[PDB]
């Protein structure tokens, strides 16, 4: 299972 | 004993030219189970071990969303960090991302992290606490600052010490066959002559899972690290790992030198000696 | 902009037995940045259809590749690995060796 809640830099 | 799951993201902006190069890996210790490249036909999260392809197709289609949403942030991102570092648009750039969860000889959660870098070198860092940030330079500090308004850090905390254990503790179930392995080395020593007055003694250790072994060379039990060549642990392609350590010996002194093999599948180690 | 130089490894899968089937490995390692050309070369010609293995990293973020290729040893035959990278002026190519 991967990162679900990716967050923009 | 332990377990770890890691991933690994790498995004590269091609200069000459098209959608920025994307390959994520995902592994269970030295063992990879998933992977994910943009200039691939399939454009889905694809099985690398026998483990996870007995996972239904509703797991594989949530996968290929996250990874495909990961990729598109990491575009992005690229074109951020580059008035960050105020650099030209003609250049290649790389943004390499990894994070995972540990797991003790119990089934608990024990270490999580993230690493992300920028170029080659460090960029921001996720501390053992999983509540604060670590900025590698002025640049990456406005990446904190966005990181800690949006309030991220508790949805990398929740990610991390839940679900991730939570899935591999499935994965080590799922694969108690494949992955509870402790292969041992198949060790043996080699001698070549190089000189009418010195000769080189090679050490090997084949055939040995998990990657994670010692090689040792000494002369009277006493560590021998001046005239010592040491090679980085090579995959062999068939789910094993293969080292070797040489060391220059002066002729008929043979039998003083000695070779010692620290591995988790042997019960005592190892000490090879030439005839 | 840190760049760094690949490390290149040239082995058999199994220990080399004359007739017996095998694989070529090519395990390219510390290099930066990830765009690398590998071949593998028998008695100077290319091999065609070499598969590789997918693109990580390690504690430094230096990248690494295994290029294998299913074969044959024979004593005439000679095995050698090209590999071209950005920080290389010329490709650089390091013969297979029985024992290394
Ligand atoms: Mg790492």
């Amino acid at each position: 299972s991967a990162l679900e809640w990716i967050k923009n830099k | 004993g332990s377990h770890s799951m890691r991933y690994f993201y790498t995004s590269v902006s091609r200069p000459g030219r098209g959608e920025p190069r994307f390959i994520a890996v995902g592994y269970v210790d030295d063992t990879q189970f998933v992977r994910f490249d943009s200039d691939a036909a399939s454009q889905r999260m694809e099985p690398r071990a026998p483990w996870i392809e007995q996972e239904g197709p509703e797991y594989w289609d949530q996968e290929t969303r996250n990874v495909k949403a990961q990729s598109q942030t990491d575009r992005v991102d690229l074109g951020t960090l580059r008035g960050y570092y105020n650099q030209s648009e003609d250049g290649s750039h790389t943004i390499q991302i990894m994070y995972g969860c540990d797991v003790g000889p119990d089934g608990r959660f024990l270490r999580g992290y993230r690493q992300d870098a920028y170029d080659g070198k460090d960029y921001i860092a996720l501390n053992e606490d999983l509540r604060s940030w670590t900025a590698a330079d002025m640049a990456a500090q406005i990446t904190k600052r966005k990181w800690e308004a949006a309030h991220a850090a508790e949805q990398q905390r929740a990610y991390l010490e839940g679900r991730c254990v939570e899935w591999l503790r499935r994965y080590l179930e799922n694969g108690k066959e494949t992955l509870q392995r402790t292969d041992p080395p198949k060790t043996h020593m080699t001698h070549h002559p190089i000189s009418d007055h010195e000769a080189t003694l090679r050490c090997w250790a084949l055939g040995f899972y998990p990657a994670e072994i010692t090689l040792t060379w000494q002369r009277d039990g006493e560590d021998q690290t001046q005239d010592t060549e040491l090679v980085e642990t090579r995959p062999a392609g068939d789910g094993t790992f293969q080292k070797w350590a040489a060391v220059v010996v002066p002729s008929g002194e043979e039998q003083r030198y000695t070779c010692h093999v620290q591995h988790e599948g042997l019960p005592k180690p190892l000490t090879l000696r030439w005839e | 902009m840190i760049q760094r130089t690949p490390k290149i490894q040239v082995y058999s899968r199994h220990p080399a037995e004359n007739g017996k089937s095998n694989f070529l490995n090519c395990y390219v390692s510390g290099f930066h940045p990830s765009d690398i050309e590998v071949d593998l070369l028998k008695n100077g010609e290319r091999i065609e259809k070499v598969e590789h293995s997918d693109l990580s990293f390690s504690k430094d973020w230096s990248f690494y590749l295994l290029y294998y290729t299913e074969f044959t040893p024979t004593e005439k035959d000679e095995y050698a690995c090209r590999v071209n990278h950005v920080t290389l002026s010329q490709p650089k190519i390091v013969k297979w060796d029985r024992d290394m």
